[PDB]
């Protein structure tokens, strides 16, 4: 059986001291009247309901929180953490893959007004909102990666203290090799390659590459990772350009300029 | 109530030494900060006692190092009008703002008073180090905007701090200037001058010099 | 209608710099809350001195401002070589509209001491017609900027002076101007004037220099 995903309403991994929050315990298999199994740092908690609500928030609260149902395997852990200050800076996630949106929310102590809202990424401002709004990044890459504060004035200008995320590499840039060397007798046969592969552990899934030439398209997107030319007569020849991507394409990545002379 | 927030204003007078010389450009400056991307159209209104002018020049927006964007406008000034105390008014235009921004600047009013300048040569206990300390007092001048500098045979001295106008209890302004020269410099007899800009000074200016002579 | 996000504010300050120089003087530093509301005026202070915790701070009644709030000040005496030696102060402020209590620190300004070169300048002969005249004193190549400058004579504190602020020289060092106006009167009496200055890289934290007409 698969695992057991827990998410947060509101999905705020940070929240002030007194606040409320809800974890769901969401198992595929939808269960009927089944107990629920919670654990904070490991320790079992006394809450067997599907769904658990800490109504004030206190350091308590703080830790990893896992869950259980049924025949399911338990969850990866959500690590929450309780604050106090003026401003938090809340994400939606600390560790996300290339593509995956992220959320920020520049948060104010008992939900006061601030504007004028920078968000901060490494120490340099990215972001100018007048008037107090969330930001989300919807195609998400490496760069977007670091520590991540916001400011805001009220009746001074206050401060979040930062909080990291890591936006992790899918694979690198499908860089396209060369197996027979060029210059090269018209009437021999070519293999073309598009060099890239994974990083991470990610079990069902399959980039699919797209061989380019200059500007028109040769072969699309096809699960298989060579273009084969027959046997090569040279208008088939110039600039050779490749392309990986996932099936949705939220995550592309060229490939250098392969001058092929045959 | 729930307006806040918008770019911010900021305007600047000319520098001293601009509304003295007729030769320079004096000119006041319309700074606008925290101009978002949403709203980047800025307006300036320029204004001179009321009445309004249109020969300012505005610079395109220019994207500061925290994402905002920064907008400035130029207005060239007339030597005399600034001195004779008139009002320079600028006012901001922008859709994020619930209304204009006017910001206002001008002389500092009350009489003018002629500065006296006096030059002192270095005290005999500083004779026994290799630079000496060259002061020129200046004080007893009204407003505080003046410009102070040093020069010998035709060529400006590149070493010398002027400290910022004290107000005296008069109601007036002093301050010191100290040019530091080698030693060998004072002893050879080099002649040093202070050179002092002020309005209430004939043709804007003084100067008085400096030079080893006991003997 | 939501509210502005904030609270009160703490200002933390260092001690004069001649009360730290004079051993019969009684350093001080303080910490000054502002914006103290009405509704939750209770507030408590720890001290600490480079880590460890004190308790010989004196806490001053509270006192109304025009803006409808309260400024409470808590004072507490530091040790002259514990301030000279570099030991930091920590003030730390609760209130309940605080999300979490303030802290502060100062401590003495941290660079390598220079020793101040302390000159006296006669009147410039210029000034000689005027009926008051001008004592001037230079004080220059001292770091850190914390100095005390005074003028006496005849064993009486002459105040009738105005001393420029610290101005960062050239080489990184402090330098300042002190001008004494006295009547013309006492100059050419013979009257004999000093320059006391006092500052931490001098020998004995301590020294004057004289001024009077010499022939
Ligand atoms: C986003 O960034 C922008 C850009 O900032 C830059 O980028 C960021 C990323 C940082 O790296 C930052 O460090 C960078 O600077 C931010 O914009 C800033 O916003 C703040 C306000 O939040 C502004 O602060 C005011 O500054 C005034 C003085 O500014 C001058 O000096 C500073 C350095 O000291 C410079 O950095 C400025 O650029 C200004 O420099 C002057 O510029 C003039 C215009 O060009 C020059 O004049 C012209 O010069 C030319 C020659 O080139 C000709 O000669 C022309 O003829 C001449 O006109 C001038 O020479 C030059 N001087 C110097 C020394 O360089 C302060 O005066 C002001 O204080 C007043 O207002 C405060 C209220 O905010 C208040 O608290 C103060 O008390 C004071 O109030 C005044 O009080 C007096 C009594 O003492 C009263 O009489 C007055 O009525 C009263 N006035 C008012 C209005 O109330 C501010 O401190 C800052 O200037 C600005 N930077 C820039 C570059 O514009 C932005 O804030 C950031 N956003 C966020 C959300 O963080
Ligand atoms: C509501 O009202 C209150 C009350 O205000 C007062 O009352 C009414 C009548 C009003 O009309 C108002 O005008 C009056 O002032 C408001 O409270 C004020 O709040 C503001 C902030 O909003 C405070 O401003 C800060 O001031 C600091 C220094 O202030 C001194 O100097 C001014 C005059 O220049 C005085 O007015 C102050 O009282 C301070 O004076 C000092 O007082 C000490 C008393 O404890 C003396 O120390 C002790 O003295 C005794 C003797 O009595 C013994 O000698 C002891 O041994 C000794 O310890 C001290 O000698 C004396 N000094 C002088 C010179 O008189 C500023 O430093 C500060 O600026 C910093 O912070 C800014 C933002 O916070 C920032 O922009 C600046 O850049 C600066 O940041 C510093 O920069 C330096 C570089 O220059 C860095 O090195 C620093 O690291 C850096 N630090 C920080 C933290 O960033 C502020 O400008 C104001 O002081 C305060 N007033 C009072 C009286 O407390 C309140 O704000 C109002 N509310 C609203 C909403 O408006
Ligand atoms: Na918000
Ligand atoms: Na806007
Ligand atoms: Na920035």
């Amino acid at each position: 059986a698969p695992k057991a995903v827990i998410k947060l309403q509101p999905p705020w991994v940070s929240v002030f001291q007194e606040e409320s929050v809800t974890l769901h315990c969401e198992v595929p298999h939808l269960p009927g009247s089944s107990s629920t199994q919670w654990f904070l740092n490991g320790t079992a908690i006394q809450t067997s309901t599907p769904t658990y609500h800490i109504t004030s928030a206190s350091e308590d609260d703080s830790g990893e929180y896992r869950c259980q149902r049924g025949l399911s395997g338990r969850s990866d852990p959500i690590q929450l953490e309780v604050h106090r200050g003026w401003l938090l800076l809340q994400v939606s996630s600390r560790v996300l893959t290339e593509g995956e949106p992220l959320a920020l929310r520049c948060h104010a102590w008992k939900d006061k007004l601030v504007y004028n809202v920078l968000y901060y990424r490494n120490g340099k401002a990215f972001k100018f909102f007048h008037w107090n709004s969330n930001l989300t990044i919807l195609k998400t890459n490496m760069s977007h990666s670091g520590t991540y504060h916001c400011s805001g004035m009220g009746k001074r200008r206050y401060t979040s203290a930062g909080i990291s995320v890591t936006v992790k590499e899918l694979f690198p840039a499908p860089v396209l090799t060369a197996s027979v060397t060029s210059p090269l007798l018209e009437g021999t046969p070519v293999t073309l390659s598009c060099e890239t592969k994974l990083l991470l552990q990610r079990p069902g899934l399959q980039l699919y590459f797209s061989f380019y030439m200059g500007s028109k398209t040769l072969r699309g997107r096809d699960t298989s990772s060579e273009y084969q030319i027959l046997t090569a007569r040279r208008e088939d020849s110039g600039l050779y350009w490749c392309e990986a991507a996932t099936e949705d394409g939220n995550v592309l990545k060229r490939s250098p300029e392969l001058e092929l002379q045959v | 109530p729930e307006l806040l927030g918008g770019p911010s204003v900021f305007l600047f007078p000319p520098k001293p030494k601009d509304t003295l010389m007729i030769s320079r450009t004096p000119e006041v400056t319309c700074v606008v900060v925290d101009v978002s991307h949403e709203d980047p159209e800025v307006k300036f209104n320029w204004y001179v006692d009321g009445v309004e002018v249109h020969n300012a020049k505005t610079k395109p927006r220019e994207e500061q190092y925290n994402s905002t964007y920064r907008v400035v406008s130029v207005l060239t000034v007339l030597h005399q009008d600034w001195l004779n105390g008139k009002e320079y008014k600028c006012k901001v235009s922008n859709k994020a703002l619930p209304a204009p921004i006017e910001k206002t600047i001008s002389k500092a009013k009350g009489q003018p008073r002629e500065p006296q300048v006096y030059t002192l040569p270095p005290s005999r206990d500083e004779l026994t180090k290799n630079q000496v300390s060259l002061t020129c007092l200046v004080k007893g001048f009204y407003p505080s905007d003046i410009a102070v500098e040093w020069e010998s045979n035709g060529q400006p001295e590149n070493n010398y701090k002027t400290t910022p106008p004290v107000l005296d209890s008069d109601g007036s302004f002093f301050l010191y200037s100290k040019l530091t020269v080698d030693k060998s410099r004072w002893q050879q007899g080099n002649v040093f001058s202070c050179s002092v800009m002020h309005e209430a000074l004939h043709n804007h200016y003084t100067q008085k010099s400096l030079s080893l002579s006991p003997g």
